[PDB]
């Protein structure tokens, strides 16, 4: 006694019935299970991968932190022992001074990151109880000197990447990195890749 | 009372049958800064809503450790009413802000975002009765437009009684001079009532007749809500 | 400018189970039936400088309502009516977390729900409060002070309000126009009492007159106002949670049945 | 001034001799939520007091590191006075809240509870003069009822002058039309004055005569206070 | 009591350079010239219960102005004039950091700058708003709601205000004095439109109609108000930074040149 | 809604001892006797647009009082009296911890104590401020601004207030009723001056006119108001600490002795 | 030159003179010494044990923390590194995550105690300068699964225990533990021991 | 408009030529508690200013991590004006507080003191036009008196137009009845304008004539400011 109610790739809206029956779906913020019925919680695209289904959100300007995700943050404060970083989430991120320096803060020591710097970092700690902690340990993580940083809806990131098909089409125009939090590190003429980005976000 | 509200042809002062809704127009994504936004018009009643968040609520002792706090404003512009409304919040606006917030609390999946605030701001641009519901629905739609998970959309309508006749979706004339005005809002797919108020007076049988009629109007409105959200994709 | 925010009597997991453990048998902690009000006491003329007053004790909820009348000009659009102004204050005396300040949204709601039930019931016919048509009328200031917040404050505010109104002395008016407080010439003219009946949804049960603990665990509550002919003269759903269509239908049926009894008790207390 | 305040038999407008107090009634433990509570009636003047704490004061930069902060409200209900009092705090209420707080500060053993607040809320239910003292004594008693250590109870009375006669425990007529009104409150076992004010006018010899009479009334009131606290146990 | 405090749209170091990268060629991010306004839309009669209204869209800035007229006594020192009251609200809808409350200093400034430009321009001659000299006059309540804060809100508030004024219906006044809203007898009498032109100083450049990003990086801005004869009828420097004597001279020359074009566009939108 | 909270000039342990080290010899830090006021300066007509004014310097305490008179209707229950309205502001200029806002409880107390002493003294007989009985009277707005908070602000506010009142010009009233500010016809009619004398209890000593340091270490203070016949026309104990019956008796005896001298000094400053 | 003024077991009220002379009494919040006179500071029962006297408070709903006391707390918040616990005192108590776990908090780790849980704990640190720190090291300390928790005035705890005479009378009715902070861990019929508790608090 | 503002001899209503300033008096160090203080009189316009700080701003989320926050109040006493001014802040005072603060922000070396507040309080004791500038200059001087580093002093003057004549440093008569009033303040040694406003109306050529005249007056005022600061040492 199982059935999906909607064709795949259906446009879905909050409260819309997706499925009836017993499925064994990993919990998702985009689907609400009420006894043996499943509902979309968002404006989205209903997608069925194998015996399992999902809703792909089409709206939302916030990134939900995930441990080990790579983000582009914007430094917003310098505190005693580290930096507060905006990573476009409902929660501000924090980068410890000790992580960046490889040692504890010295006596009498904004030289490395000050307000307004972009920083590329991995999310090291996060859970429902805490704000995300950042690390700049990996290669090509740290302060961004050159280039630009383009913002998109985070729900769009998988579409800007596409078996990385879209990543490749853009770079055929120009060098870009597509972060998990809907920010994209990237002559002044070819800087009009942002014309393309804005097309991925309004034609998906 | 003074003006006739049901005319000899059995129709209302604006031409409608007792079970007929006013015309509805919905626009989404109307504001550039807001995370989500909507304009909702139901006849001459019109509200705009803007949603921000979820974002960390600074205090932070006013946050909740297991869920988001909704912060909600119902406000009428001074030029939305027949005579100028003073822009300072009235007791009415204070009550209606709470009632609308509490309606949204049943719908919004606040437990997804502990320690945050989701801000919901509505403004009544034109008031011709039912503005608490039009604000509520504009909010529900703005939250959808913002990508904030909800268990369902909220649709609502006021039913009432005019010259003894049970009627659907009151205008200001009916609200002012009729015998009863009963705003109801629901999560229709979930069979749950989010807002329910009555002013004026009804027998208990009239109350049940009106409640039944409201559900019919709500189901019409809900389908318009769903279709409006889908239209930019469909 | 102002806005409504999600507020919490953090109740232990263990305590909830105990609160509902007897609902199956149709009774709560305190031995009362699901449809019973708590013990009610109404003391008239408690506030001796009020024109009328009533101290209502409903379980551990305590509310003092008082009236004062003044002579005013009618509002220009209602020249042939007096006025009724209802204010409710949730005193910081009443509950630990109530800090002082002007009325918050809960006190304002209570005032407005009470006011609508009085006005829409037609219990107080304001056309009776005219002294000189278009020139002088009575203004009835009704001030309702919640002294002890023990749950279901709305129903207690309604009872206190109605009792205070029925207790209200009217003084001789002398023409020259002055009020002569040495001569009581009447009582404020009411058509009948009104009651408000609040039903809280607690899991699969509906409970009349919730106490503080029950209000701490309820999904939502819905309040219904009645006159003696059992017309419904006000409804207000409150709380964060929703209720089904069927829950509301049942709640009204249950509220109405209780209203009959509460009205009769109230009349005994008022001497009518 | 206008009405005679001392009649030909030498008695006052309510039947009392110059050195006679109004009747006193005290009730304790009247509120269920309050940590302590009291009603105090002195003739037709009646106040209720509720006490909460000590509890951690959240700010917390408004706390004191060596003692509790007292937070104290004197407020009159709108129906407590001959003509309606507007419920918004008046300048009078603001002054009287400070004067009452400062009187309580000498008594309450605040150094026992660093970083906390002890909240003291009083409401005047009926005002017929002396309400600042009746509120203060209701507070003192509510603090006792709450188990909050104090060096002593506070008892107080207003003395004054009417038609040239020094008088004890004024009613509103005397307060309004007399020549002087002097509220005094003490910790009687400690010989310490906690509140002392005069309005109107007195010669310095009249002042001393009045002060002496006040002490007599205070000692009567204090014994009633002690007996009221003991009565539920005795 | 109250005081003004240093407030910050924390903008990345990288983004600033990009914003000014084309100023050398006389153009900004959006392709527009240093002297160009953003695309302007003016929708008259948008707020159907307003006596007049206008929804102005200036790039992503959106402002709705509405009027309501009432009959009042003239202020005793101006018996032969009606009244104009301007209020501006920066709605929390408009921008993320705008929390609700009464008007803050920015909204109050905007209201007062707009009011001065209307009044000092003599566009609205208040002597025309007399009904009965010394007894009854029109009060024009102008309420200006910033719905979307996209930069240069002042210029948009001015445009909305003027358009709403020109759109304002005047109703029949009946003697017995009552307003009869079933009969429109006129429109509010304006002598001409007014515009306010804001020039932001961005490093060595002056930019007309700054957007949100440009306002985030500017040193200061100066706004100039003009009537069609290009009299200057208001000036206001705003922002934390200073400007040179020469910057202001240049700004005015540039503002005036733009005003000519903006006035002509505004007239087309108003139908005059 | 509002409430009074325990507030602290955190004074070093060492400094207290030094402050009292000379009290045994009947003198304080500054060389003055326990019964001496600090040096007093009163500058009349300091605020040139006030109807009357006085700048009082009492040690490092500085207070500017000013009056403005207006024609009003008498309050209906006092048709044969003008009005006196006293406002005191503790300016944020005055002391580091004074942030701006409406009057706090200290400023409100000061205003009310001053007002009572003026009114109860009968120094200002309000029946003299009638223009047309039952139709027009003077309202005396007295605004008292503490510019520098150097201790014993109450006594300085009293002196400033009385001096400003005595300095108050009364202008010609013309019938048609208008005030003609080109013609001074009188001065506000006072019966006599009043003074307020504050005595602070510092351990076993009583000190007249405490300075900032002495106020920082006192247990309590008591203020006594006097007219020239040395009637007591106001008393106010203030501060967290208590005083004995005997302390108050002594304080009054000491305050009265000082009042005689302070009144004579004040009269010299006023020219009476 | 020494004397107690009042008979033992006298009802006492604030400011009431108990004794004159030089005694060597440990300081107590319930007695104020002013030179050679001693006063009650509370509504209470004056009791003389040997040459020493005390006042037994009869009023008060607050518990004053004492190191090594066993309390029943109610968890009110979950923080990054531990829990805020209501122990019915003027001060909130804190239970470190490290105390309960026996180790430091792991990356990405309300599973053990969340808002609303009762927890039985010993007070490990407290003084006039700090809020109480809790420990759950001892046996039968920790989260309370089953049973109920009855509240009483803390000043009543010695009377509910009584050479533990009253502890024994109650349990003859049913198993109960009497905490120092006026909370009592304890069929549904016999659950009416709370009828008895309320009698100890209003008939002592 | 009503009174003549330029008389037949070409002089103004108070005797001045069009290019003549009112008399100026400056006093520094007038308040004992303030870290710096000044009184500034320009004809019958008189302001006092008091400065406190820099000190740590408690919130502390309203502080800035790279600079001090200026907190600035412009307030008029009730007796400073021809008719009593209500002491509650008016919209005018709110605007003028911001304009004055923003003028001070260009001058004060706020980046020296991250996370602090510098409080600047001004009171207008007598208002006879130009009070926003007199408050601003009193503030600039009080900040100097307090030892708070600034890039320059600020001097300002209002120019305007009366009966068609461009005039320097308006009095209240000219401000009320003239055609234009244009307050300008600068850091004169740096060629930078800190405050610039116009009300009324001017042709663009009149505007430039007035601006030029203002600069002349500003340079006179600045030298008086410098000399006043030096006088206690010189
Ligand atoms: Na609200
Ligand atoms: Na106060
Ligand atoms: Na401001």
């Amino acid at each position: 006694s199982q059935e999906i109610v909607l064709q795949p790739r259906s446009i879905v809206v909050p409260g819309e019935l997706l499925a009836e029956g017993e499925f064994q779906i990993p919990w998702s913020p985009y689907i609400l299970k009420i006894n043996s019925k499943y509902y979309s919680t968002v404006v989205g695209l209903f997608d069925v991968k194998d015996t399992q289904f999902e809703v792909i959100p089409l709206e939302g300007s916030f990134y939900y932190p995930k441990i080990n995700d790579i983000v582009i943050g914007l430094v917003e404060d310098v505190e005693i022992y580290g930096w507060v970083v905006d990573i476009k989430a409902p929660y501000k991120a924090y980068l410890p001074a000790s992580n960046l320096l490889g040692r504890s803060i010295n006596v009498g020591e904004r030289r490395y990151l000050d307000v307004g710097d972009y920083v590329i970092a991995r999310i090291e700690n996060f859970d429902r109880s805490i704000d995300p902690v950042l690390s700049v340990k990996g290669k090509d993580l740290g302060r961004v000197s050159n280039g630009i940083v383009i913002d998109i809806m985070p729900v769009k990131v998988p579409r800007v990447i596409g078996n990385k098909s879209m990543y490749e089409t853009l770079t055929s125009k120009c060098s870009i990195f597509v972060a998990n939090n809907g920010r994209i590190w990237a002559s002044r003429f070819s800087e009009e890749i942002l014309i393309e980005a804005i097309r991925k976000i309004e034609n998906e | 009372e003074r003006p006739k509200l049901i005319l000899d042809d059995g129709k209302r002062t604006d031409g409608r049958k007792p079970d007929e809704l006013r015309s509805i127009k919905i626009e989404l994504g109307v504001l550039k800064n807001a995370d989500g936004s909507a304009i909702f018009e139901m006849g001459n009643t019109k509200a705009i809503a803007a949603v921000y968040g979820p974002k960390e609520m600074h205090p932070r002792h006013l946050s909740l450790p297991d869920r988001a706090v909704l912060r909600v404003r119902y406000h009428m512009t001074p030029f939305s009413t027949d005579e100028r409304k003073n822009p300072a919040p009235s007791r009415r606006e204070i009550e209606l802000s709470k009632v609308i917030r509490e309606a949204l609390e049943s719908a919004v999946l606040v437990e997804l975002f502990p320690r945050t605030a989701i801000d919901v701001f509505t403004e009544i641009l034109q008031a011709d009765a039912g503005s608490r519901l039009v604000s509520l629905m504009a909010a529900s739609l703005a939250l959808a437009d913002a990508g904030i998970p909800m268990r369902d959309l909220i649709a609502g309508v006021a039913v009432g009684k005019a010259d003894g006749v049970i009627i659907l979706d009151l205008n200001e004339t009916e609200a002012m001079w009729g015998e009863a005005d009963m705003p109801i809002a629901m999560m229709p797919s979930l069979n749950q009532v989010t807002l329910f108020q009555l002013n004026g007076s009804m027998t208990p049988d009239e109350f049940r007749q009106a409640f039944d009629l409201a559900v019919k109007g709500i189901n019409i409105i809900y389908n318009l809500e769903r279709e409006a959200l889908k239209s930019k994709y469909v | 400018g102002h806005m409504s925010s999600t507020p919490n009597n953090i109740i232990p997991i263990i305590k909830k189970e105990s609160i509902v453990s007897l609902f199956e048998k149709g009774i709560r902690q305190d031995g009362r039936k699901l449809t019973d009000y708590r013990p009610l006491s109404i003391t008239l003329d408690y506030a001796k400088k009020a024109d009328g007053s009533a101290l209502v004790k409903l379980g551990t909820t305590m509310v003092l309502a008082g009236t004062k009348l003044e002579i005013d000009k009618p509002y220009e659009d209602t020249p042939n009516q007096g006025n009724l102004i209802v204010n409710v204050e949730l005193l910081p005396l009443a509950y630990e977390t109530f800090e002082p300040g002007p009325p918050d949204e809960n006190a304002i709601e209570l005032a407005r729900v009470v006011d609508r039930s009085l006005r829409d019931s037609k219990a107080l016919d304001l056309t009776k409060l005219v002294i000189e048509p278009g020139k002088s009328v009575w203004t009835v200031w009704l001030d309702v002070y919640v002294l002890d917040y023990g749950g279901n404050v709305l129903d207690a505010c309604t009872l206190a309000s109605v009792a205070a109104l029925y207790n209200t002395k009217v003084y001789k008016v002398e023409q020259h126009i002055s009020v002569n407080k040495n001569e009581v010439v009447g009582k404020l003219p009411l058509n009948y009492p009104v009651v408000t009946i609040s039903v809280a949804k607690v899991d699969k049960y509906l409970v009349v007159d919730p106490d503080l603990d029950e209000e701490s665990i309820m999904d939502a509550k819905i309040s219904f106002s009645y006159t003696p002919d059992l017309k419904i003269v006000g409804i207000q759903k409150s709380g964060k949670g929703s209720m089904s269509l069927q829950d509301i239908d049942q709640a009204e049926n249950t509220a109405r049945s209780t209203a009959v009894k509460l009205l009769e008790e109230l009349k005994k207390h008022l001497g009518i």
